[PDB]
RNA sequence: GGGAAGCCUACCUCAAGAUAAGAUUUCCCUAGGACUUUAUGUCCUCUAAAGAGCCGUUCGAGACUAGGACGUUGAUAGGUU
RNA sequence: GCUAAAACUAUGUGCCGAAGCUGCGGAUGUAUACUUUGUAUACGUGGUAGGGGAGCGUUCUGUAAGCCGAUGAAGGUGUGU
RNA sequence: GUGAGGGGAGUGAAAUAGAUCCUGAAACCGCAUGCAUACAAGCAGUGGGAGCACCUUCGUGGUGUGACUGCGUACCUUUUG
């Protein structure tokens, strides 16, 4: 099965109208003052006032 | 451009009230459609709504001649297989009188966006009372 | 005040000072033309309808110039029959300015 | 005034990079950098490179303050394609297009 | 004397595409589609230059009918009365008067009734 | 007037995108300047409510969604007894 | 939608209705007269296969050791006529 | 990232002549601005026609868009069609 007519650019864009990306949930960490992904350990190993790597 | 078109911002829609007691359905509907479309004004323009507002009272008193009260059929189709539904004038006038006038005038108005806008100016009521006293309609005998 | 005149096989309702384009006339630019066959003269409440023509009425106009309207294309095409032809057209006109109306 | 940086010949489809471009279009540079730093898209790395280059240009060649900058203009253009041959079943062959893109980022105050 | 076709062919195609401005989709971009759209537009224009006179005369007649019925006549009776009264004002001017000057149209209707009497 | 497993009701489910967009109960938001395009007008400053969502623990709900419960004033899941 | 019709039969006044006819402006073919003409009159101008007539543009040769061109050619892209 | 690529500086008459570099058309693909568009059925135009934005010789004007509306089933070939 295959199309009988080529799809127009308008219809192609209409199909793509649902393809937009979204933003992640980012928050400032109180212990360090750095931006981090909410509920995740920071890239330096801090979470909820605890430190993972000495 | 010596022949001018009516401008929608300058159109004036006047309000009228019509009693349907004892009137023949089609011979009343033709006049209602004419005044809804605006054929009675010298500023008539085919692409502009220049008509008036028509309130219809005593809608269930409208009449048909012959044996049409029992024989005139109203059909509709739900788009399911075998979904053809059927009623007649006697039951429809007793149950939903507004649908009779809606069908009659819709059939005589143009079939497009302008016609849909035109038919919104008709208000049909079963009893002898209407809620549009604020618009001060004049009595129209047609 | 306005009057009804006939020019070029057509009719026009005109007022004083109005500028209008009619069919091509042989009068020279800057000349004055008088219509003596006015069909109707209205002066607010004084309304004269000529039986064919209002007797004694006159309309006076001045010839501004001559010109041609915008180009129109004529296209003819019979599908599947190997036939096609085209041509252009610009219609001539004479421009008048009404200077007087007398009922 | 806008300060421009172009990254030409990035090895990714313009259609894929345009999603990240639309994600960061019009925002302030700090917010855009946060979005790019925490995105998991491949195009985010390239867009971040272009944006940081534009910020450095605005800082060094135009002496503009960092705090007032925003992503005023951004768009992605199609680049040169690479053509390859993929062998299919029963001796048939298909042509593969390996697309690239050009990223343009302008920052302004 | 070898002749290259590029310049003249490009000019012709560009002229067709320029006349196709404003059309939807391929009808304003693709020569094979745009050329058909231009010819059909010309055919429609040729036909509608005749249709316009009919439509405008119908509009004039409708407006004259509305005015006559406000003055107590029908359109056909008013036209007959004007013909019997020898008035030769045409429908375009009659409709203009009906739309913009009610008193003059009332006078014309009175003349038509007088001739019909 | 009577008159059928037939028609309209009656029974179950859905149903106001019914654009004619319906009804009821309760809840929230009441600040100052400039100007001309004197207007649900355009720029400033100050405010950000009732709620909704993102995120997380998840489900007898689930393709993704949607829907239900909960997030320390806590038994939502795992563990422990 | 229509029932002393918006049906049927008969009669009469009007009107609508085509690129048909008339009006106004313009082009073109043939003939007749002007005893050069490019002026008047009359009659024509839907068209497949076909036949006849008249032209527009493109490349090259002479005219050209001429004429235009860095005070900007060809080409590309708009606008006006 | 001592990558690719770019922004400055410098050369040059010219760097949008910067290295697969004279000119740089079209299909095709982006970004920006103006208008329209989420109650309405079809070769997508055509004849009308309101409103809006910019320009203005202020209009019986120019440019862009085009609510609403009459009409309207592509082209070529082959065919009685
Ligand atoms: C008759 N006996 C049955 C038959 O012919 N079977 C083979 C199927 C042929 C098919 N119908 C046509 C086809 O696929 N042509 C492609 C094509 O030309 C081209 O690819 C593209 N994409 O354009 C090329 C890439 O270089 O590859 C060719 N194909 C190739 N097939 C080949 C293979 O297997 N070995 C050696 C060499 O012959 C290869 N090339
Ligand atoms: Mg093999």
């Amino acid at each position: 099965a295959v199309q009988q007519n080529r799809k127009s650019r308008s219809r192609r864009d209409m199909r793509r109208s649902h393809d937009a990306l979204t933003e992640n949930a980012l928050t400032v960490d109180q212990a360090t003052g750095e931006t981090h992904r909410r509920h995740h350990v920071t890239k330096d190993g801090f979470y909820r006032g605890r430190q993972l790597f000495a | 451009m010596k022949t001018l078109s009516a401008k929608p911002a300058e159109v004036q829609h006047d309000w009228f009230v019509v009693d349907a007691t004892g009137k023949t359905l089609g011979r009343l509907a033709t006049e209602i459609a004419r005044r809804l479309r605006g054929k009675h004004k010298t500023s008539y323009t085919p692409h502009v709504d220049t008509g008036d507002y028509i309130i219809v009272i005593n809608a269930e008193q409208v009449q048909v001649t012959g044996n049409k009260a029992l024989d005139k059929k109203y059909y509709r189709h739900t788009e399911f297989p075998g979904g053809l539904k059927e009623t007649n004038f006697e039951k429809l006038v007793a149950h939903k009188p507004e649908e009779i006038f809606e069908r009659a005038v819709k059939g005589m108005l143009p079939k497009g966006p302008l016609g849909y806008a035109m038919i919104k100016k008709m208000k049909v009521y079963a009893g002898s009372e209407h809620p549009h006293a604020a618009q001060q309609p004049q009595v129209l005998d047609i | 005040m306005y009057a009804v005149i006939q020019s070029g096989g057509k009719q026009h309702r005109v007022v004083e000072g109005e500028t209008l384009k009619v069919e091509l006339l042989k009068a020279e630019s800057g000349a004055t033309i008088t219509f003596d066959d006015v069909l109707m003269v209205v002066n607010g409440d004084n309304i004269q309808i000529g039986a064919p023509v209002v007797a004694g009425a006159k309309v006076t106009a001045e010839v501004i110039g001559h010109g041609r309207h915008d180009k129109i294309r004529i296209i003819k095409m019979r599908r599947r029959k190997h036939y096609r032809k085209q041509q252009g057209h610009r219609q001539w006109f004479t421009e008048l300015k009404i200077t007087g109306i007398s009922g | 005034m806008e300060v421009t940086a172009k990254l030409r010949g990035a090895a990714i489809s313009a259609q894929k990079a345009r999603l990240v471009a639309d994600l960061i279009r019009g925002k302030s540079v700090a917010h855009a950098l946060n979005i790019l730093n925490f995105s998991n898209k491949k195009a985010a790395v390239l867009v971040k490179k272009a944006l940081e280059s534009a910020i450095a240009n605005a800082e060094h060649n135009n002496s503009l303050d960092v705090d007032d900058l925003k992503v005023s203009t951004i768009y992605v253009d199609e680049g040169m394609s690479l053509k390859r041959i993929m062998p299919r079943a029963k001796g048939r062959a298909d042509r593969i297009t390996k697309r690239t893109c050009h990223i343009t980022v302008k920052v302004g105050v | 004397a070898r002749v290259k076709r590029g310049v003249v062919a490009h000019r012709r195609h560009k002229k067709i595409l320029a006349r196709a401005k404003g059309y939807y989709g391929a009808r304003s971009r693709v020569y094979r589609v745009a050329f058909q759209a231009v010819i059909k537009a010309g055919q429609y224009a040729y036909r509608d230059r005749r249709q316009k006179k009919r439509q405008f005369r119908a509009l004039w007649i409708a407006r004259i009918n509305a005015g006559a019925r406000q003055n107590g006549l029908s359109y056909s009776r008013m036209i007959d009365g004007l013909k019997k009264a020898q008035v030769i004002i045409d429908r375009r001017v009659l409709a203009d008067i009906a739309m913009h000057d009610a008193v003059a149209f009332a006078a014309l209707a009175e003349k038509a009734k007088g001739a019909l009497a």
